[PDB]
Parts: C-alpha cells; structure tokens; sequence
C-alpha cells in the first residue's frame, strides 16, 4: 500500500479509536440529560435529594439513565454558557409557591421563566415546571391573599383555585405553544411522585421527539 | 376504444411519477430517510422503463422492440413492485419501533433500521423476482403476424401440468407481496394509532390539532395502499381462480374487460408515495421549495 | 463607604498610570505594518501558494 | 375466451 | 466630597487619554488578489459541537475539544488519531497544545483546567495537574511554557497559574466584564483579553499590571489575535466587525465591516506574513479580510453549523476551522 510498518499500525491504531469512540457515543446517546434550573432560594437542593460549577447527578428508573446538570454556583453571563445546553431533554424548573409574600420573588421568578422558556436555544425543549413548598403556601395562603402580589386576582384565598391561577400565570408566559409544553406537577417536601413525574414527563417528549423525527409531525 | 386510453394513461403516470420521485431524490440529496430515498428510487425506475409497454399496447401485440427488453423491462417492473411494497412495509415497522416503545426498543432500531432493512429487502426483491425473465421469451405469433411478448412456462415445467404452474406462481406472488407486507404495515400503524390517541391529550386548549393531523395521515397511509394495490392481485386471483372451477361467460368477459384498467390503478400509488411520505412533513415543503426557487428565476 | 472610595482610588490610579506612554504618531505605525507585510510576502504559503510538489498536505 | 393475462401487461403473475 | 472629586480625576483623566490620542492620528491605514482556498483534509470522529482547537508546534498535530468529554489529537497530514483522551467533565470549551509538545491543557464550565500528559512511560494519557481557584466558566487557556500556563475565565480575571506547585501566581484584575479571549505575543511576555464590554487589555505577564485599554467595540468581544511581528491585535466582535487596534499608537487602526454581515464574529487569526486576516463568523461562513486594505479576499465556505474554531498552523501551510457540526477542515 505504500505505506511502511509503522504507518500500518498507526492505522490500525486509528481504527482502535475509532471504535471506542463510535462505541461510547452509541452508549451516551442513550442516557437522558435534563437541565435542572430554578430561582435564587427555591427548592432546587430538596428536589436534587428526593431524586436520589457544573454539579451532575447520575440516576435511573426503569432502565432509564438520567442526567441532572445543575448549574448553581456560576453568577455568570447566561448568553455566554447557555448554548452549551442545546439538546438537552427537558428542562427541570423549581419555582417556590411560599414566596410570593417577599422585587417580588414570585414576579423575578415569572422573569427568569420568561427568558428561559423563550430563549432562541430552547425553541423545542419542554418544560418540566416543579412548584416546590405547596404546604408552606397552604398554610400562608389561608392569611394572606395574592392580591398582595397579583393584583388581578379576584377569587378565594383557598388552596385550589390560586394554585390553579399561579399554574395558569406561568404556562401562559410560554409563547410557543405548538411546539414545546410545560408539564407541571405540584411537589412538596416529602412527595414520593417527584421521580415518577419526571420519568412520565421525558417518555412523553422522547415519543414527541420521534414523532416529529421519523416524519409524521 | 380502450386501446389509446391504456397508453395515454400510462403516459399521465409516467409523467406524474418521473416529476414527483425526481423532486423527492433532487431534494433528499434524520431516520426514515433513508426509505424515502429507497421508495423515491421504485417509483422513478418503476415509472421510467413504461413508455416501453405503453407504446406496445398501442397496438396491443407488436412488440417494436429487443427480445432482451421483454426480459429487462419485465424484470425491472416486477422487481419493482416488490422492492416498493417491501420498503414501504419496512419504513412502517421502523416507524413502529421508534414510536411505541421508544426506550425498551433501542436496540431493535440499532439493528434492523435503514442500515439493514434496505440491503436485505432489496435482496429479497430481486431473488423473488427471478421467474420473470427466467421464463419470459418471445414469439411472432403466426396467428397476428405480430411480434407479441408473453411468457410460456415451458423453459423450466412440463406442459403436462401447466396449469398448476401458473396457479402456483399467482397465487405466490400476492402470498409475498400483498398479503404478509400489508397485514405487517396494518399492525404497525394500528399501534402507533393507538400510541398517538394515549399521548396527545384531547381535554386541551388547542393542543389536539395535533391529534387529527396524524391519525388523518395514518388512516390515509393505510387506506391509499389498501385501495391500491387491492384490486389488482383481487381481478387477477380471482380470475385465474375462477377460470379453473366453475365459471360463466359474463364474468371472465368483465374480468378480461376490466384488467388493463386493475393494471393502471396500481401505478397511481407510484405517483402518490411522495404527496404521503415524503413531502407530508413541513421539512422537506421548506428545504424542497429554497431549492426548487434558488437557482429557477422568478420569471415564468 | 470606605470601599467605594478605595476602590475609585485603585482606579484612579491605574488610570493615570495609563496616560504616562510614550505614544508616536500613527503614520509611522501604518508605515512599519506595511514595511513588515512586504518584507515576508515570499514565505505566506496562503498569500503566495507554494508549488504542489512542497505542498504537503497534497 | 381463456387467454394468458401475461401477454398484455407488463407484470406476468 | 471624596467620592464626586475621584470621580471627576477619572473624568479628567480620560479626557487626557482621549486628547493624546486624538493630537496622534495624522493619517489613517487606508492610505490584493483574490484568495481560492480547496478542503484538503476532512477530519472526522467526533459526535458533538467542536469548541476549540489548536495546533502543534510542529505544524503536524491538532487538538480537538468536543463536548461528548474528548479530546483527540488529529495528525493533519494522514488524518490519524493519535490519541483519545477522555475528559471527567464534558463541558469543555477550550484546549491548548503546549509549545514543546508535551501537555494538553484543557478546561470549561467546572472551573477546573486540567493538564494532561502525553509523554509517559505507562502508554497513556495520565491528568498531571487540576488547576483549582477560579469561579466561573474557563474560557481560554494558554500555555506560556511547559510549567506556566494562563487562564481567562468568567469571573472577570486573567491568572497566570505554576503548573507544578498548582498555586495561582498572579491575578490580573481590572476587567468589568467577562473574559472570553486570550493571544499570547510571540516573544510570551504580554496578554491580551478581550472582555465582554467592548474593551481589550494588555497585561504584563511578569508584574501583573494594566497598560493600555483599547475602546471602540459596540458589544462583546469574543475572539483575539496578535501581528506576528507582536504589535497589532485583531479583536473579533459580536457586532460583526474586526479590528486592528495598534499598540505604539494606542489607537484603533482599522475595521472590517461589510453590510451583508449582521452576525457576529467567533474566532479570529492572522497570516504568517500578517497580510491576510481570516476570520470566522456565525453565517457559517469565513472570511479573508486583507488586512492592509480592508477589502475581502476570499470566503472558505462548506461549514453546515457556526463555526467556533480556526487557528493558522506556525508554518502558514493551513487553515484548519471546526464547526459546531463536528467536522474540522483543513484549508
């Protein structure tokens, strides 16, 4: 071939390397990677504990290798690193119900959800929106009405009907409804759900994602 | 009054297929791609080499051409209704793989997607479509003085039983080529059916606009190929069933009367493959249409 | 606060340690640019390509 | 009238 | 009335800046040949975006740093993967290969640059150092020496690093902004970082302090380049211009604006003779401005995805860019 001994093992060394790599990318296209984001003083550590710079948690359930890149601790430039993540699954959220009462949390929260659910990266990855401390919020809600905080409120102070407006105010900050949904579950402390939420939530964008893949839209 | 209908039609097919297959190869040049080029491929050869037959039925027995071409030409359509039929039902069962059970069937994707599906349903077209030009000659019929092709049956059996053989061959080649691939691509596409009303929840805000686009693309997936390719093998069974029992004079009369026309209604589907599989996603209308606007002016 | 002020003072004076440079007129920098691009035209194999038989790449 | 179907259309069985 | 008197010095002190600099610009730079570039070589082997690149000293070798966590180390000539270093944390955005060949530093989003080592008896890439103490993002890591190296990262500083205690041996600090680019001059004494608010800084790499602050830019700066004759940035913007700031001058010379060009610029690199600055923007594109007369030269076209990537081999042999589709070219 032209070629003396040495070159013929290096290629026969390139070869090698060529089937680790094809071999480990076959295997890390299998594993699910789920962005873990959330506001300043939520509930993001309690969700990471129930569930099992850059901080990674590896866990499964049912044969399904997850991913959890939490990426606390970098007071950074969001335009400069958050391209990295392009690709990823879904999109984990923890927003606390117990802080609309102290501008307002709730109203920096709905800002933050607001740059990240229309961010031209994020154009086709869901949502898994948490809503963290639920008891907390039962138990203020009772002696404080939103109105303090969402001044269009016009209903009770009880427990359903305002979780079920704080849901609608963030779903609706979603401006691309025909392509990406926001799949909310309302968790607290001791909520046994969390990780069969987040399993039922990534088979439904897997199939989406196939669906849309494979041709049929 | 048929005799120039039969060649006109063939020519609108062959028109229509050599335009729709041609754009689908210009512009595929994602999974399921794959099958989509390797369909788009059945349809423009399965289309191409007709202008041929369509010249012949003109005059219904001269054959102005080769000895060889009713050998290659023969062998090309047969084949192509295979290699067709055998992609389109492996294009369904991948789809079935990926849809339904998209994280316990990773593997099976792994292994009988394009990559193999492709070689091996290829393979089984052209070693089914063997007895085509095996058995197929030619012969100037002294009876016409015009040079006809047919096939005779003679090259391989005994004449003594020559009726077995050609029910045999009639009926195997529906058994291979409608029966098992259309019961396959049925199943397929009722469990992703199924998956699609589960997933896509109904009780939404707009949100079911999706749930009617694809089960309307399913059920005319499954219906444009079950109102196709179903009249055909059912005349030519049926006729070449009946002709050996028990039959009457004003059924083998429509039968005869009405096959060049079964044999038409097959081609359609050739034409449609594209409008269905391949220009259905808004992917290809977007990339196709840049492509088909760059480089043709904005001037008829 | 005291940090502000110590802070501006920093600045201050990296600023004025900024102004003490000895500066020359920027036809002569102009001039040493293009003097330096010509004196090495002959050894840019992109500007100048070189001969495929020296071409290593092909 | 029990003629061969194959010797008028391009696809014989 | 300290704060308001401090605050007017800095007011005074920069309209002295901008008055000297002003009293110096007697005559601009603007007072060819088309350029046809072939792919020679296509490297394949990687399975995610490429996010840095940088060549041997021997104009042979490469280094990839892709995000499945791998850095290979290409030969240019026959295409071969030398080695396939895998990396703990896949959130690398950047790589260096040291001068002498040796080590391959590597760092990212874990604020960690990590140093390997490639010449070892054990027959494999072994890490030698883990460089800790920044707080943000890694973003350009260079290697002064084989035991120097200096970093840039997000928390708006430039270290300079002692590989073989690990400890952090100077800070420069003075940056407001994120930095996200570093070029080395060619005699290794003096930085330049590019910072994302419109500002490019000379350091010393010796005493730690500031001398200059080159201003002009309308957004982020997101890519530097030094003259090979060590007197001339190239500072690639995200407002889609170039420009050739000047440092005996102090001032901007030159840009490179082209109204067909909305799109910013990711990676920018001179020529061995200093003539043609090639460039590499977010339309997938790259282009080859003639660095003397500001026209183009030339397009290197045949990227699918932006491209992050571009470094001029020491010989001017090359081009190799990478893209965020995996394929790095070599022109």
């Amino acid at each position: 071939c032209t070629l003396s001994a040495e070159d013929k093992a290096a290629v026969e060394r390139s070869k090698m390397i060529d089937r680790n790599l094809r071999e480990d990318g076959e295997k890390a296209a299998r594993e699910v990677k789920l962005l873990l984001l959330g506001a300043g003083e939520s509930g993001k550590n309690t969700i990471v504990k129930q569930m099992k710079g850059i901080v990674e948690t590896h866990f499964t359930f049912k044969d399904l290798h997850f991913k959890m890149f939490d990426v606390g601790a970098q007071r950074s430039e969001r335009k400069k690193w958050i391209h990295c993540f392009e690709g990823v699954t879904a999109i984990i959220f923890c927003v606390a119900l117990s802080d609309y009462d102290l501008m307002n949390r709730m109203h920096a929260s709905m800002k933050l959800f607001d740059s990240i659910c229309n961010n031209k990266w994020f154009t086709d990855t869901s949502i898994i929106l948490f809503l963290n401390k639920k008891d907390l919020f039962e138990e203020k809600i009772k002696k404080s009405p939103l109105t303090i905080c969402y001044p269009e409120y016009a209903g009770s102070n009880t427990y359903e009907e305002a979780a079920a407006y704080i849901q609608c105010q963030f779903e609706d900050l979603n401006k691309r409804k025909d392509t990406k949904e926001i799949y909310t579950h309302f968790t607290c402390s001791t909520d046994t759900k969390n990780v069969q939420f987040v399993f039922d939530a990534v088979t439904d964008v897997i199939i989406k994602n196939n669906l849309k893949d494979c041709g049929l839209f | 009054s048929s005799g120039a209908l039969i060649p006109a039609i063939y020519m609108l097919v062959f028109l229509l297929g050599t335009t729709g297959n041609g754009l689908v190869l210009w512009t595929v040049f994602r999974s399921a791609d794959i099958f989509i080029a390797s369909l788009a491929v059945a349809d423009l050869t399965f289309v191409v080499t007709l202008p041929l037959w369509a010249t012949y039925t003109y005059r219904d027995y001269d054959w102005p051409f080769g000895t060889f071409f009713c050998k290659l030409s023969s062998y090309l359509i047969f084949v192509n209704m295979y290699a067709s039929v055998f992609c389109l039902t492996g294009l369904s069962f991948d789809r079935y793989l990926a849809i339904v059970r998209p994280v316990a069937n990773a593997r099976l994707r792994l292994r009988v997607s394009g990559a193999v599906a492709t070689a091996v349903l290829w393979v089984l077209a052209a070693l089914l479509a063997m007895p085509v030009m095996v058995l197929r000659t030619t012969g100037d019929l002294e009876n016409t003085t015009k040079v006809q092709c047919y096939m005779d049956y003679s090259m391989v059996a005994t004449v003594s039983s020559e009726w077995a053989w050609e029910v045999g061959l009639g009926v195997s080649s529906t058994t291979v080529g409608f029966v098992v691939p259309f019961t396959i691509m049925l199943t397929c596409y009722f469990f992703i059916a199924q998956t699609i009303a589960g997933h896509f929840r109904k009780e939404r805000i707009e949100g079911l606009r999706k749930r009617r686009r694809l089960l309307s693309i399913i059920v005319v997936l499954v219906v444009t190929f079950a109102l196709c390719w179903m009249p055909y093998h059912l005349v030519k069974t049926l006729y070449m069933l009946g002709s050996l029992l028990h039959w009457p004079c004003d059924f083998d009369l429509f039968l005869m009367n009405i096959f060049p026309y079964c044999t038409c209604i097959s081609y359609v589907n050739s034409c449609l493959n594209p409008f269905l599989y391949a220009f259905f996603d808004p992917r290809f209308r977007q990339a196709c249409t840049s492509m088909l606007c760059c480089g043709q002016s904005r001037c008829a | 606060n005291t940090a502000s002020i110590a802070q501006a003072r920093k600045l201050v004076e990296q600023l004025k340690m900024e102004a003490n440079i000895d500066r020359i007129k920027v036809s002569k920098a102009a001039a040493d640019l293009m003097a330096y691009c010509e004196a090495h035209a002959k050894e840019d194999p992109l500007l100048t390509p070189v001969p495929a038989s020296e071409n290593p790449f092909r | 009238q029990r003629p061969r179907l194959s010797h008028k259309g391009p696809m014989p069985f | 009335s300290e704060l308001d008197q401090l605050r007017q010095e800095a007011e005074q002190l920069k309209n002295q800046i901008r008055d000297a600099r002003k009293a110096c610009a007697d005559a601009t730079l603007s007072q060819v040949g088309r350029i046809q570039m072939r792919t020679r070589r296509t490297l394949r082997g990687h399975l995610a975006k490429i996010y840095a690149m940088h060549w041997g000293t021997d104009s042979r070798l490469l280094v990839s740093a892709s995000q499945d966590g791998k850095l290979i180390i290409w030969d240019s000539y026959t295409t071969n993967k030398v080695h396939a270093i895998p990396l703990r944390s896949s959130w690398v955005m950047t790589c260096a290969y040291a001068p002498s060949g040796n080590y391959v530093a590597c760092g990212g989003l874990d604020n960690i640059c990590s140093i390997y080592n490639l010449k070892t008896r054990e027959g494999n890439v072994r890490v030698s150092r883990e460089l800790a103490g920044h707080t943000g993002y890694l973003s350009c890591c260079r290697f002064l020496d084989d035991n120097q190296i200096v970093t840039s990262s997000g928390d708006t500083t430039c270290a300079l690093w002692d590989i073989e205690t690990g400890q952090q041996t100077t800070t420069f600090t003075g940056h407001t902004g994120d930095v996200m680019s570093l070029s080395l001059a060619p005699d290794t004494r003096l930085f330049v970082s590019g910072a994302c608010d419109a500002s490019a800084k000379l350091w010393d790499v010796r005493e730690g302090m500031c001398r200059q602050t080159f201003t002009g830019h309308e957004s982020d700066i997101n890519a530097i380049c030094f003259f090979p004759n060590g007197n001339a940035f190239a500072t690639g913007s995200d407002d889609a211009t170039c420009r050739l700031f000047d440092l005996r001058a102090d001032q901007e010379l030159m840009t490179y604006s082209h109204d067909n060009i909305i799109c910013g610029i990711t990676s920018v690199s001179f020529s061995k003779s200093g003539r043609l600055l090639l460039a590499g923007y977010d339309d997938f594109n790259c282009n080859v401005w003639d660095a003397l007369k500001a026209d183009r030269a030339g397009v290197l076209a045949g990227h699918d995805n932006r491209v992050s990537c571009l470094g001029v081999t020491d010989d001017g042999m090359a081009v190799a860019t990478g893209s965020w589709d995996s394929f790095l070219k070599i022109w």
